[PDB]
RNA sequence: UGUACAACGGGGUAUUGUAAGCAGUAGAGUAGCCUUGUUGUUACGAUCUGCUGAGAUUAAGCCUUUGUUGUCUGAUUUGU
RNA sequence: GUGAACAGCCUCUAGUUGAUAGAAUAAUGUAGAUAAGGGAAGUCGGCAAAAUAGAUCCGUAACUUCGGGAUAAGGAUUGGC
């Protein structure tokens, strides 16, 4: 029993989910879902479709190369059996996932660094234009004060 | 789907794949094997006048000449440019077999890339030399 | 107490027009708005503003909005008040968006 | 064939294939591999010296942490040399304008 | 009755009715095979006999060598193109319908099979497995 | 007459495929001007990039709710 | 306006908004549609539907009353700036 990766769309494939196409070279393409599979059949580009991990890595929205990503390989030469080694692997998996999520959040917080300065600049330009729309606001606030206070006077 | 994509992309109407055509365009011996085809009764130009990028057979040689001038061929040539998107790209995008994919990428930018480009250059000048003073009618004689 | 009252509501027409024929989607929304006002104010007599009718029919017969913000106000009738001394009057409030808004009571200063 | 005869028939006797493993311990012959943990395969991570690799990873991680770009607390706002009160005022006024 | 097949065959989705053209996947000299009967099929009013991957059929040769034509021969279906289910759970399909020429005892007439072979066919027929280099 | 019921609102779960707006040493080239230029400026220019897996939709027979606002009527008949 | 076009499709001037209505969404109909793998195995009979289709360029057989057949057959294309 194995979890596979979607060929077109890079999502996990669990047992009983999706479809597989066997090409004439014994190359097997497993598909996440009918959306990823039909995009394959219509021959669309996965590096061009924006909702895929291939696009996100190639465009630099996600971190692509890291020491935490050098751990899951296809292991073709097996080791015998060792209860202690299995327990160490099961601990190291959780530690590795924790480190990887921390580094991914750090990558996002670095690439989203200018979204306070840009917002202040557009807000100050909008406020610096249209002065007489700010006098309607000044009249509206003073009308909200006096009408409520004489209603609170009652 | 509806009707159009069902009519075109049906499994018994499937066309060849980009990474297979990329491995065809590498290895100059494979280019000579694809240019010097035998006679075949079920191919349009008796197995001759074959475009390697757009993996289709032409009727005449003047048909191949106008196809090479056209705009569908330029779309396929622009598609067959960089790293050809195998399953290794999907695996490494998921975070798996990443060192193997990195070896593959540096290998294709070191060795197989300029070889493919030099074969494609030689093939373009050879086809432009051959398809120059060709008549429009064809001798049906298959020798 | 005080059976004369005004409130602002938002009605979700998208889940009330699900499956309806295209030539009848805008005539059905008028009936659903009257049913909504009858359920919320208890009144059988409901009157719609023509500006609310314009807001309903603004995109043709099959292009009704998903959400609408309404102002409903219970009032009193006049001479020959048929069988009902109260009636509801429904108006539109043209807001920026109709999403993310709760029911509010309108303080009347008139 | 004899054990199969005295433990049922031919299509009845169920053979233990783990009964001839060559392991270091003999309480280990009837264990099972975990095979899946969260969304990952255990066979993808199972290798010797994974303890050494995780040691190198955590050493690099604490070195990176003491240089410190894990500073989530990062307030170096130099907006236009404004102060936060009139910054808040400009924000609420521009929100009013676009509404 | 079921001659040459080692063991039993479980249920697989049938793809090829009587009257279908499939490819010939060995080097015996044929190009396509026209399916005229299916060995070991049930009887029902109005229902066509249909073959799936790993079945012995009776076929004729339409295109190919001039000696092979105008005679009826046994064949075995090795690629299906209609999606069936593996019991380790995935649905899967090939690119084309394809089979090889055989005698009634299950032995093969050619010497090698081109392209992949379904593992159910290769597990059901031992002489198919000995002549194929790619099994799915 | 109370984790009572409903209308909205929130949170999940799902579908699509990157909103409007603003910006740019991005952009085949063509014009205008200074000192015809070891990216000369400007003006147009399909398209591209960033803010942005964004925006929209989500029960109408999806799941869940420490929120807001309201309501909790009335008719008919039956006896050994 | 599009377009070869008094074709079809959308709009201005002018004119109409008439034809019993309301609520639901069972079966069977009438008028339309889509369908994996196969491709006439269906039927008296490819009935019906699908497929083709404008324009540019290349190319086009038997036969013939030499005028035709002929858009024979077959192929490469088409946006925006
Ligand atoms: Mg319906
Ligand atoms: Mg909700
Ligand atoms: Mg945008
Ligand atoms: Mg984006
Ligand atoms: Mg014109
Ligand atoms: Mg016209
Ligand atoms: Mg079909
Ligand atoms: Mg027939
Ligand atoms: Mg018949
Ligand atoms: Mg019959
Ligand atoms: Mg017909
Ligand atoms: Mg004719």
């Amino acid at each position: 029993m194995r979890i596979y990766q979607c060929h077109f769309c890079s999502s996990p494939c669990y047992p009983g989910h999706g479809i597989m196409f066997v090409r004439n070279d014994a190359k097997e393409f497993r598909f996440c879902r009918s959306k990823c599979h039909k995009a394959f059949k219509q021959r669309r580009n996965p590096r061009k479709l924006k909702w895929t991990k291939a696009f996100r890595k190639a465009a630099g929205k996600e971190l692509a190369v890291d020491s935490t990503l050098t751990f899951a390989q296809r292991r073709n030469v097996p080791v015998r059996y060792n209860r202690e080694l299995v327990a160490t692997t099961l601990k190291a998996m959780a530690r590795i996932e924790e480190i990887r999520q921390k580094r991914e959040r750090a990558f996002y917080k670095n690439r989203m660094r200018g979204n306070k300065e840009k917002d202040f600049l557009r807000d100050k330009k909008l406020v610096e234009s249209n002065p007489e729309l700010l006098r309607i606001r000044e009249v509206e606030i003073a009308r909200k004060l006096a009408k409520e206070q004489e209603r609170a006077e009652s | 789907m509806g009707r159009y994509s069902v009519k075109r992309y049906k499994t018994k109407r499937r066309t060849r794949d980009l990474d297979l055509i990329y491995n065809d365009l590498s290895t100059k011996e494979s280019v000579q094997k694809l240019l010097n085809q035998p006679l075949d009764e079920t191919k349009p130009g008796l197995g001759q006048h074959y475009c390697i990028h757009c993996a289709k057979y032409m009727e005449t040689a003047i048909a191949l000449k106008t196809h090479l001038k056209g705009k569908v061929h330029k779309r396929r040539v622009k598609e067959l440019r960089g790293v050809p998107y195998t399953q290794e790209v999907s695996d490494a995008a998921a975070g798996y077999n990443l060192n193997k994919f990195l070896n593959r990428v540096q290998e294709i930018t070191q060795s197989v890339g300029p070889e493919k480009e030099s074969n494609e250059a030689l093939l373009k000048e050879h086809l432009d030399s051959t398809l120059a003073n060709v008549k429009t009618t064809e001798p049906t004689l298959p020798w | 107490l005080k059976d004369v009252v005004t409130r602002e509501y938002t009605i979700n027409l998208h889940k009330r027009l699900h499956g309806v024929s295209f030539k009848k989607r805008a005539p059905r929304a008028v009936k659903e708005i009257k049913k909504f006002a009858k359920l919320h104010m208890g009144t059988d007599d409901v009157r719609l503003a023509p500006e609310l009718n314009q807001a309903i029919w603004k995109r043709g017969v099959k292009g009704v909005e998903y959400r609408l913000r309404l102002r409903i106000s219970r009032k009193r009738n006049e001479e020959e008040d048929a069988k009902n001394p109260l009636f509801s009057y429904v108006e539109p409030v043209l807001v920026a968006s109709a999403k993310g808004l709760q029911t509010v009571v309108v303080e009347e200063d008139a | 064939r004899d054990i199969e005869a005295e433990n049922g028939g031919a299509g009845v006797f169920n053979v233990n294939l783990k009964d001839k493993y060559l392991l270091e311990d003999d309480e280990w012959k009837n264990d099972i591999m975990p095979e899946i943990l969260d969304g990952k395969n255990v066979y993808d991570f199972l290798d010797p010296e994974i303890a050494a690799k995780l040691q190198a990873l955590e050493e690099e991680e604490e070195k990176l942490e003491n240089e410190g770009f894990y500073n989530s607390d990062d307030e170096e706002e130099i907006y236009d040399g404004f102060e936060a009160s009139e910054v808040d005022d400009i924000k609420e006024k521009a929100a009013w304008i676009r509404n | 009755s079921g001659n040459g097949a080692q063991g039993t065959k479980f249920r697989i989705s049938l793809g090829l009715p009587v009257g279908a053209i499939m490819n010939c996947a060995d080097n015996s000299g044929a190009r396509n095979l026209y399916i005229i009967a299916v060995k070991g099929s049930g009887s029902r009013l109005n229902r066509l006999p249909a073959a799936s991957l790993g079945d012995m059929v009776m076929a004729t040769v339409k295109k190919g060598k001039p000696e092979l034509r105008k005679k009826v021969m046994p064949a075995i279906v090795v690629r299906q193109a209609k999606s069936w289910r593996r019991r380790d759970g995935v649905f899967l399909y090939f690119e084309d319908n394809a089979g090889v020429i055989a005698n009634p005892k299950g032995e093969m007439k050619g010497s090698a099979i081109t392209g992949p072979v379904g593992k159910e066919c290769a597990d059901l027929w031992p002489r198919v497995a000995s002549n194929s280099g790619v099994v799915v």
